[PDB]
This record gives structure tokens, sequence and C-alpha cells, in this order.
């Protein structure tokens, strides 16, 4: 699910308090952190990611702000 | 009772269930035995690997001479290296795989080929399924699509007589959310045949000569 | 259980049946010895799985 809107809107707020009151696994994970040069290696942080969330699911992965894996381009 | 030597069949009826009991204590234990003889078959076989150790692979990368071979290694650095005679001149070829050994570097035995753990990943995803007739309207995109892709695989033999080239590649572009992936696992499904399913970026690797190495 | 019960008595004779528990004294004094045989190789067959399973162990 997506969430959108301006800056300051509470957004991530949300999400972190939704994930620990239900007792859903909330994988803290920030979108810059996936490019990494070592590329291959930082493509399978991608893949691990996924890897780590299918043994530990369900699961949210809350990516936090997706303009860097989320480019128009 | 019947007779006061009821009394003794009291103290014989007791004598018969020990002998029928101690049959089943015989076939306890022959249980018993067969239980540990495979705990010892399975440390057996442990030991035996144990004792021996580890080949290293190559693959013949060119012939020298009657016993000396050029192997390149699959870590890397060429070698000449011997051969026993445990394997023929008539039984190797260039780009099959031998065995060496690490303390003596000779050949026993000849090897499989090997094929990227990577590759394996892709033939077990076969998951998103769908009809043979899964894409509603563009039903005619399927026919235009085994043209290329379902008839030649399954018949050459109908192409000869066409007189063409040989039928290969097809791309699929358009907008997404089209089904252009939804029409790949169609394919895949529908022929059976054996199937990848490659992530783009699931063959690259850091280092700029692996990323060539897996395709 | 089935023989030297007062079932017995009725049918067979009762010197039958007090010769029959003598005849199961020498029936299970081979019973009582096969079963110490099956006995004393179990304890052998665990300290070679040991002697095998200490190797492995030091790899461990
Ligand atoms: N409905 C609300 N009630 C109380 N406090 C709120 C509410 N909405 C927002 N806030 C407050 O405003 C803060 C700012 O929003 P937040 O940083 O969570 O979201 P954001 O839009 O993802 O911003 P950014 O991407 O810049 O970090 C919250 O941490 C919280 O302190
Ligand atoms: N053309 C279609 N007809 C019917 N169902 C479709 C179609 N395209 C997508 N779907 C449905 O959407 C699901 C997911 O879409 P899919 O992942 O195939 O998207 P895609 O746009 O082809 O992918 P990509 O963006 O990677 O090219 C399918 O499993 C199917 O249920
Ligand atoms: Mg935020």
């Amino acid at each position: 699910a997506l969430m959108y809107g301006p800056p300051g809107t509470g957004k991530t707020l949300l999400a972190r308090a939704c994930a620990a009151q239900t007792n859903a696994t909330f994988l803290k994970l920030a979108a810059p952190q996936l490019v990494q040069m070592y590329i291959g290696e930082g493509a399978k942080l991608v893949r691990d990611a996924f890897a780590l969330a299918k043994e530990k699911a369900p699961t949210i992965i809350f990516i936090d702000e997706l303009d860097a894996i989320g480019t128009k381009r | 009772e019947q007779e006061a030597h009821n009394k003794a069949l009291n103290q014989f009826k007791r004598k018969l269930l020990e002998h029928r009991r101690y049959d089943d204590q015989l076939k306890q234990r022959r249980q018993n035995i067969r239980d540990l003889e495979k705990l010892y078959d399975k440390t057996e076989n442990d030991i035996k690997a144990l004792q021996s150790i580890g080949q290293l692979i190559g693959e013949v990368m060119k012939e020298l001479s009657e016993e000396k071979y050029i192997v390149k290694a699959s870590s890397g650095p060429r070698y000449i290296v011997g051969v026993r005679n445990s394997v023929d001149r008539s039984k190797l070829k260039k780009g099959v795989r031998v065995t060496l050994d690490i303390t003596t570097l000779t050949i026993m035995r000849i090897l499989p080929r090997e094929t990227d753990p990577l590759v394996y990943n892709m033939t077990s995803f076969e998951q998103g399924e769908i009809t043979f007739d899964g894409i509603g309207g563009l039903t005619e995109q399927i026919r235009e699509l085994r043209e290329v892709i379902e008839l030649p695989l399954k018949n050459p033999e109908i192409f000869q007589r066409v007189g063409i080239k040989p039928p290969k590649g097809v791309l699929l572009y358009g907008p997404p959310g089209t089904g252009k992936t939804l029409l790949a696992k169609a394919v895949a499904a529908t022929i059976g045949a054996n199937f990848i399913f490659s992530p783009a970026s699931g063959i690259v690797d850091k280092y700029i000569g692996e990323s060539a190495r897996i395709i | 259980g089935d023989d030297e019960l007062d079932q017995e008595i009725l049918n067979l004779s009762t010197q039958e049946l007090q010769t029959r528990a003598k005849l199961l004294d020498n029936e299970i004094r081979i019973f009582r010895s096969e079963l110490q045989r099956l006995s004393h190789e179990n304890n052998v067959m665990l300290e070679k799985i040991k002697d095998n399973k200490e190797k492995i162990k030091n790899n461990r």
C-alpha cells in the first residue's frame, strides 16, 4: 500500500505505530542503502531483504523514501 | 474351584505366561540390534568420506602429450597434470570436466559438467500460471507468438518445406500492466519445456567478468 | 493362559497338566539363554558406534 502526500503529514509515524501494535514484523529499510557500488551484491541486498522476509513472514517492509528506487526514469 | 489340584494349576498358568512373555522379549532384542545396525552404518559412511579427501575440479583446456594434459582450473591458474590408468585418452575431450587430487594433482575420473547455482533458482520459478487463453482480447497476440515459438520448437520439420532460416527471438513491448510477463509465464506452462525466467539483475555480480560468465 | 487351567481339567487328565509344566521348564531355559545372547551383543555394538562417532565429533 502506498502512502503519499506533503512532507510532515504523519506517514512515517503511522507505519511504526500500527506494525508494533498488531504484532506484524516491522523491517526497517531505507531506500538509498540498497544503492551500493558493489552492485550484484548490492542488488543482492534487495534479494536478501526478500529472503529474510519470506522466512519472517508475514512481514511489513517499510521503505522510507521511495524516489531512489521509485524513479520515473 | 473343581479340585484342590486346581491349586497346582494356579502355579502352572504363570509358567506358561512367562514362556510366552520371553518369546516376545526375544523379538524385542532382534529388533533392537537391527536398529543399532543402521546407526553404525550411518557413521561408517561418514568415516569413509572423512579419511578420503576432496577433489578439485578442472577442465581439459588443451591436450599436450600422452600422459600430460593442460587444464584450466575452475579456481583459475592453469597447470600441467597427469593421469592415472583410471581414465582413457578416447574418454577425454575438451571442455569435459576432470577431477584432480589436491595432494598430487592427477586425474582419476571423468566429471560431468557444471552449471550455475544461479540458474537453478530460475527453474524454481514457475508460479504465476494462467490458462492458454489467459489474456482477454489479446488472444490474437498469442497466435503471433506461437508461430516463432511453439511450432518450430515442436517440429522443425515443416519449416524445411518453407525453406527459411530457423525462427528465433521475440520482443514484447508495451506500457506496464499488459501482461508481458504474464504472456511469458503462459507460454512457459503450455509448452511445458525447460524454462527460465532470468532476473535482470540476478545475472549481475560485483566483479565485471563474472557477469559475463553466467549468461 | 490357554492351557493348565480349569477348562483343561474337564477335557484332559491332571497328570497331563502335571507333566506339561515340566516340559515348560525345559523350553523356557532355552528361551532365557537366547535372550541373554542377544542382550550381550548390543552392548558391544553401542561402543563401536562410539568409536566411530568420536572422530566425527572432532570435525564437528
Ligand atoms: N494526526 C497527527 N496527530 C499527532 N501528531 C501528528 C499527526 N500527524 C503528524 N503528526 C506529527 O508530525 C510529525 C511529522 O510527520 P512524519 O515525519 O511522521 O511523516 P512524513 O510525512 O513521512 O515526513 P518525512 O518524510 O519528512 O519524514 C509526526 O512525527 C508527528 O510528531
Ligand atoms: N493482460 C492481462 N490480462 C489478464 N490479467 C493480467 C494481465 N496483466 C496482468 N494481469 C494480472 O496481473 C497480475 C500481475 O501482473 P504482471 O506481474 O504479469 O505485470 P506486467 O505489467 O506484465 O509486468 P512488468 O511490468 O514486469 O512487465 C497477473 O498475475 C494477472 O493476475
Ligand atoms: Mg519519512
